[PDB]
């Protein structure tokens, strides 16, 4: 055998099926409509029209062998997945799909190619194959571009047909807005007929006119309702196109947004060039290294146990090299890496200062703090990434010194990226790891004593 | 039926539909009339004869129907006959309707025009078919495309009177006399309202202003159309496009970081399964939106009876399992994946909705013990200890696309001291387990 | 006075000063271009232009008696207003607009209202009234859509001026792309002038094309600019007219999302269609009494006291009725109004439920109850408007029957629409005023000996 | 070395090789296709040619010479500069767009500059410095503008040098598409030849047409192909200028939407007209002094110690005026500023009304305040600028009478524009600080007295 729908294979079937009803709403139309099309190639479009068809019936045989969810699970009886391939409309729609209307090519000739349009209900095929690939695909954005230009290339080709074949119906040459004489050398070219029908159709749709106008009533007719497809939904396809490349830009575009307005209002207090330049500066680090992306927007949706999935790979490095985590037991890391909230620091940044209330512990993951004296102009030692700090006025440490408040004064030179982890998040799963916490009081109550 | 009310009673909303045809068939066909000679002599019986029946329709919109709808007068719902008619006298659809009957007999087919002033039965009918009607964004589409379809009609009538007005083939601007007028006039408005081009250059002073406003009543009054247009689409697929948007940004989010593929498998199958099985991701974005009365109706519909059918909230009091499900929210989890650590802590509820978790426990583990299919409660346990003692007794592993239900620690004891009996209940069904 | 900037006597003189420079932005450009209506109408431009620059003059002597805020309080030194307003960039621009350029009519000629171009420079009159208009009038849409469409108007006949320029600098009929020759009667109207100038100007700034082709480079390059030019402006013209669509339709398309999102939500989970129907019932009973607008959201950008004045006269005729609102001390609505949620409920839909907790207290605004027993069929007497109820369970009475739990049942008779007041919220202003516990006290106690 | 990318010197360098950037992305392409603007100005451009790639060897020494960031400390080590540099795609890009192809000029001729195309891959520094610009300059939308109107601009002429060599290698004057005979004397000029072919490739990516229709099927495959590129990728380009110049004033359109909303909720409750002239003056003060955004929405994406030294930047004036501190230490201030929020009072409105609940100190920063009595005709004391009032029931001192209410009635004489500090954030905040308790109750207990 039963095929994953989630699996790989189901969509390497997606994209076998998705090639021959491309092909059909390509060419079955362009086959009825250009005749010299269907008479021309009649061996290659008998082989490739049979093969779309093989591949159909391959398409039966793997829609009866697919499995579907039922309470969750993937159910893999057989005469289950039958029954319920045929309650679909799917179904339907396939073995209409797949009558044999090759049989009606001794009744109307070979040149009505127009008893294949049948083969197009097979569009569910693509549509889903399409919904697959821009989940799967690791440039969504661009693939749903390139899939909405291809919506746009395969309905200038239709209006190009169906001009074609409105022009065959009133007669070659027989009018101005018409396509001219076949009996014309130049214009009696496949290439010539289909290239011009193409030009007409997207000049029409595109609204650009520069058309010969129409002489008759089903021209005018024709006009102004492929006209009126062109505004409709052509131009909504554009427009669809357009959005698609503005959500590309979206994060960027709120994040100039946000600088647009804190550079605003820092224009009207009449800020000093100093702070401005700091705060340009700030914002030039964040962009360049790439910190305009925050972890709580993006992931809001995500449940708890699949964010503490996602936030180990991201800091993997950081929670090896911590005393608290993944040293000795590696259990409240998984309960912990959601209480933490990073923060980026610029040089020269005192993140606490003695005396000050201690409302919550760091964790370094990145940058190098240092401790310093009141003054801060010398260094007494450097910390590096993976440390941690600020956690002696945080837990209830038995003879404090001072009590919930700093003992050591944190100056960060270089821009330092480091967890926050305020009281009750750290109380929350102290007090589910006694352990945890004495190993915490121990390092606490030992570098209390200077 | 001598009282209907506006919003329900379909056959109100055919009523409202017939007289939106009869609305419309004014609004369309007047400019016909007064532009094309199409009333003539020959078929003025025919047109008259639809005109009194569009009359006729108003007349029993202003009289049978739009007095007997019932409103709402100091929180109640009003019946009596004489005060709908009270009330409709009040309202400015009376107002209105009186303004569109004005009655014209001096043929003039513009004298008509006070009839285009009902538009107010064409908002109600547009109300209901998007009240009444699921899915209603593709008739969105079909009212603005109509607008869209009526401004080039009303230019394609203002082009065949200023031919007329000019000489009707004078020049090479105006409408030559060839053809069908009203789809030679409708290709003009066409080319002229959606500003395409390719038409014969105006030539007078009256043709040039004529064509100059036109092209800019295009400009803006199509980009209205197509904006309005734009935007219904857009919101018909809106939360998809939110969906797919978020999903983006994860799937961008864990590429940064060079998140292995096995976790990101997982994400984007969270996310394909989420939005097959909720529809709209989060519910709780939906459920801030209502009030805490509409909670409980869509509370107490569609997880109510799947929560009082479970072993353990039997006996217990009716009225906490109305307030379990304000706190109650869904959680889709992943097949083979750990909902329950022995080893850890347990901070949660379950509750299945739609799958199925097994229960390992036994020699090295790997050995399901129970099956829990829709409707059970698993890992109620841990809840009752202080400060984390009590740890989950078994691990517990979905084996399926499991949808389930959530209780925080200190969430279901903050409900559970208003019911003492229940507490007691819950204490005693915990013991018996363990 | 002196003038105050908020008053309506400002605004009608904005308007009185916007009209000469609404006429010279127009105007001028178009006497500088086309000669013939320099030349022909001179008796009519030399009087508009005088009270023109009259209406400049008294324009420069209100901005001297207008009053700006020192400390929040209108300046009424006239001394300190001439001050500040001579050293403003507004003073420059008011002196340049004012230079006596007029007097080179006699040494260039009586041809030349280009020299006069500098009265534009009052544009920030117009802007300011503009900007002032739409925050004052009714209309803003509407206000918004005409002055943009004004703007187009102003570009367009700018842009006819600039073709009309640009032909006549070239030669009239030396090209075909330049305005034909005026020597020929047809093309020698000055009306015919200006309207295929504005013509042309549309046909150029809206991207329409359909004008004759340049023919020298100079015109070329001058075609293809605009063309860049107007594509910008029709650019603009859409994406404001879009703002203005997504604005007129926040007040709808919110609501209409809102709608479908719980019909798609209700189809999907498979609801009861009672309670489907109920559900939209109530949302329609919204959306035709227009109840539908959140009073949190919208009433959070205005200062505290005002916003209870907002929520005072929107509720005054409520909050007589109430026996503990403005009936015993009349203080502590100004406080308590501000911590309530209203609420509409649909009739017979069991408001307060018998053996339930209440944390909250209802006052009716609009509507009517029942408070039914048991089964419901039986009703002990209707809440009229402006009562109070469920303030028994909320309130900790020693000798209470039942604690922290309601009494019989409440039902609504029809859609009810009333207010709420949470058990911590009302206990926190309860406390605080003496005689609102006392008279709650005796009321539950007439209750519960009830 | 180091030249510090977030510094100036390095920004200053990103437009000094930008300009060789534009230069090989606007000219190579044009002495590519028009033969006669290589070889009439010959010297000149290989004079350009030479001074571009001096550029981009120095930029390459700068690239060499730049340091990156790790451990968020700046480089200096040299050979790791080198070796991070040529690690990335950009030093492969730059080595790429720098290889001696002007060698080929004696293989291929003097009229074949395309070679040289390869100067093209130095794109990402033209859009880094783009990247910087835009979050430097005090004109983000107007430049972003004109950097998209440059887009523009490269993309017409790169199309116009497509259609001339299109023209160039089918042949001119062969069709009526094509560009004319070079023979004409009018069409054989230079800048006729460049300025038509953008006319052409303007008219064609507009998508205005009004352009001689295709004659062979290359010409119709090419039209086609490029009226989709402008439909596409031009008018993407296009819309999201018009809605950039549409999202223009952002602040100013959330803030009338913001009016909108109030006022369309207010036109249904039908409240009274003075009530909606007394909200419209309200913002049209807020409009006036541009008090109409927040200051908490937008620094809240800034870092707390960034929006910590801003708040004191902005409100240092201010708070040297106050008598709590900034008197002797002046360390106070940092602490405090993020719990004080901005508030704004109409004229009259009494802020502290008689027997009130006390909940802010009520900083004032703008505006004069009076303490009336309370029958409110006169007032005591007049409190101009840093000048708290409500020092009495926040804390409660001992020895009180009703220290819960307020002691006095407090009117806004005019627009006070005054900070706010919450109970719980002052209260936790004063204990820090032994000097603001003593000098809180001294003055309260003083105040009390009388
Ligand atoms: N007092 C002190 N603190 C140190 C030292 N080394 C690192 N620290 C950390 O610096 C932190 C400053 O804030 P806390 O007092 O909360 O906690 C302190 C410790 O976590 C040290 O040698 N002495
Ligand atoms: N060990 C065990 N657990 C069960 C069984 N049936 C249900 N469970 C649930 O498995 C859960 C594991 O976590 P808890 O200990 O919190 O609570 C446990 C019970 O809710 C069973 O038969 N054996
Ligand atoms: N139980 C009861 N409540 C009444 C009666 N009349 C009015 N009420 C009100 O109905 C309210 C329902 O909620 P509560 O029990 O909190 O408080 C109740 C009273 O305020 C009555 O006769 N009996
Ligand atoms: N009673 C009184 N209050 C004053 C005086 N000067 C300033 N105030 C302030 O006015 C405030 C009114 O409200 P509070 O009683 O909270 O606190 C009061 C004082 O902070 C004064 O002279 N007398």
């Amino acid at each position: 055998v039963v095929i994953d729908p989630s699996g790989n294979t189901y969509y390497n079937w997606l994209f076998c099926i998705t090639l021959p009803v491309m092909y059909n709403w390509t060419m079955v139309i362009a086959r009825a409509c250009f005749d010299e099309l269907q008479s021309d190639y009649l061996e290659y479009w008998l082989i490739l029209d049979y093969v779309s068809d093989i591949v159909y019936l391959i398409d039966m045989f793997v829609r009866t062998r697919t499995g579907y969810l039922e309470q969750g699970l993937l159910v893999k009886e057989e005469l289950k997945l039958i029954n319920k391939y045929k309650s679909n409309l799917q179904f339907k729609l396939d073995v209409l799909s797949l009558i044999p209307t090759d049989l009606l090519y001794f009744k109307l000739g070979w040149n009505y190619p127009e008893i294949r349009l049948n083969r197009l209900l097979r569009f569910s095929r693509m549509f889903e194959f399409f919904q697959r690939t821009e989940t799967r695909t690791n440039y969504p954005n661009i693939f749903r571009i390139s899939n909405l230009v291809m919506y746009i290339v395969i309905i200038i080709h239709w209006n190009a047909c169906v001009f074609y074949s409105i022009s065959k119906a009133i007669g070659f040459g027989n009018d101005t807005w018409v396509y001219p004489d076949i009996n014309d050398p130049e214009f009696g070219r496949l290439a010539r007929k289909y290239v011009y029908s193409l030009y007409w159709s997207t000049l029409t749709l595109t609204t650009i006119g520069e058309t010969p106008p129409p002489v008759r009533d089903s021209e005018y007719v024709f006009v102004v309702v492929d006209f009126l497809i062109g505004v409709l939904i052509f131009a909504t396809i554009v427009g669809n196109i357009g959005s698609m490349i503005s959500n590309m830009n979206a994060a960027r575009a709120e994040f100039q947004a946000r600088i647009d307005a804190i550079k605003q209002y820092m224009h009207f207090r009449n800020v000093s060039k100093d702070m401005e330049k700091r705060v340009i500066k700030w914002f030039d680090y964040l962009w360049t290294n790439k910190k305009t992306v925050d972890e709580k927007e993006v992931l809001k949706y995500l449940p708890d146990k699949l964010r503490a999935e996602i936030a180990i790979n991201v800091h993997l490095d950081t929670l090896k090299k911590v005393r608290i985590f993944a040293d000795c037991e590696a259990g409240l890391l998984v309960e912990l890496v959601l209480k933490l909230q990073p923060q980026v620091y610029s040089p020269g940044d005192y993140i606490c200062k003695k005396g000050d209330i201690g409302r919550e512990m760091y964790i370094i993951k990145e940058g190098k703090l240092a401790v310093v004296a009141d003054d801060g102009v010398t260094q007494f030692v450097v910390l590096s990434d993976g440390s941690y700090f600020g956690e002696i006025s945080i837990l209830n440490i038995k003879g404090s010194k001072a009590g919930n408040r700093r003992t050591a004064n944190i100056k960060s030179i270089g821009y330092s990226d480091l967890f926050c982890l305020s009281k009750d998040d750290l109380m929350e799963a102290l007090t589910e790891y006694p352990d945890a916490k004495t190993m915490l009081e121990e390092k606490g109550k030992q570098i209390l004593m200077k | 039926p001598q009282s209907i009310d506006p919003l329900t009673n379909l056959m109100y909303v055919l009523w409202l539909f017939f007289v939106v045809m009869a609305w419309n068939w004014n609004c369309w066909l007047i400019p016909v009339r007064w532009a094309f000679p199409y009333q003539t002599p020959d078929n003025i019986h025919h047109w008259l004869l639809m005109d009194y029946l569009c009359d006729l329709i108003y007349f029993l919109d202003i009289t049978v129907f739009q007095t007997r709808l019932q409103f709402v007068r100091g929180g109640d719902i009003i019946t009596d006959k004489k005060d709908m008619r009270n009330n409709y006298l009040k309202s400015r659809r009376f107002k209105m309707d009186l303004l569109s009957l004005l009655p014209l007999d001096f043929v003039n087919p513009l004298l008509r025009l006070p009839r285009c002033l009902k538009y107010m039965a064409f908002f109600e009918f547009n109300s209901r078919l998007e009240s009444i009607l699921s899915k209603a964004y593709v008739y969105r589409v079909i009212r603005t495309t109509a607008y869209l379809l009526y401004s080039l009609h009303l230019n394609s009538c203002l082009y065949y009177w200023a031919s007329a007005y000019q000489g009707l083939g004078s020049t090479h601007w105006v409408y030559d006399g060839v053809g069908n007028s009203y789809i030679r006039c409708y290709y003009f408005a066409v080319k002229t309202l959606i500003t395409i081009g390719g038409l014969p250059d105006p030539k007078t002073l009256f043709e040039i202003v004529f064509q100059l406003l036109n092209y800019f009543t295009g400009v803006f009054a199509f980009s209205v159309m197509i904006g309005q247009m734009r935007d219904v689409v857009g919101a018909a697929t809106a939360g998809q496009t939110y969906y797919r948007s978020c999903m983006d940004s994860t799937v961008k989010y864990m590429n940064f970081y060079k998140i292995p593929k096995s976790v990101q498998n997982r994400v984007k199958t969270w996310y394909e399964y989420t939005w097959h099985s909720q529809g709209m991701l989060d519910e709780s974005e939906l459920m801030v939106q209502l009030p805490d009365k509409m909670r409980l109706d869509l509370a107490i519909d569609v997880n109510y009876n799947i929560v009082s059918k479970v072993a353990l909230f039997q006996g217990c009091d009716r009225q906490m399992i109305f307030d379990m499900l304000k706190r109650l929210r869904s959680v889709v989890y992943l097949p083979n994946d750990y909902v329950c650590k022995k080893g850890e802590i347990g901070r949660e509820m379950y509750i299945i909705q739609a799958g199925q978790v097994q229960v390992l426990g036994g020699p090295d583990g790997k050995s399901v013990l129970v099956t829990l299919k829709a409707g059970s409660v698993f890992g109620e346990i841990s809840l009752l200890a202080v400060g984390g003692g009590n740890r989950r007794t078994a691990n517990v592993v979905a084996h399926g696309f499991t949808n389930l239900f959530i209780l925080d620690k200190k969430d279901l004891n903050e409900i559970l001291v208003h019911y003492p009996e229940s507490q007691k209940l819950l204490r005693k069904k915990a013991r018996r387990m363990l």
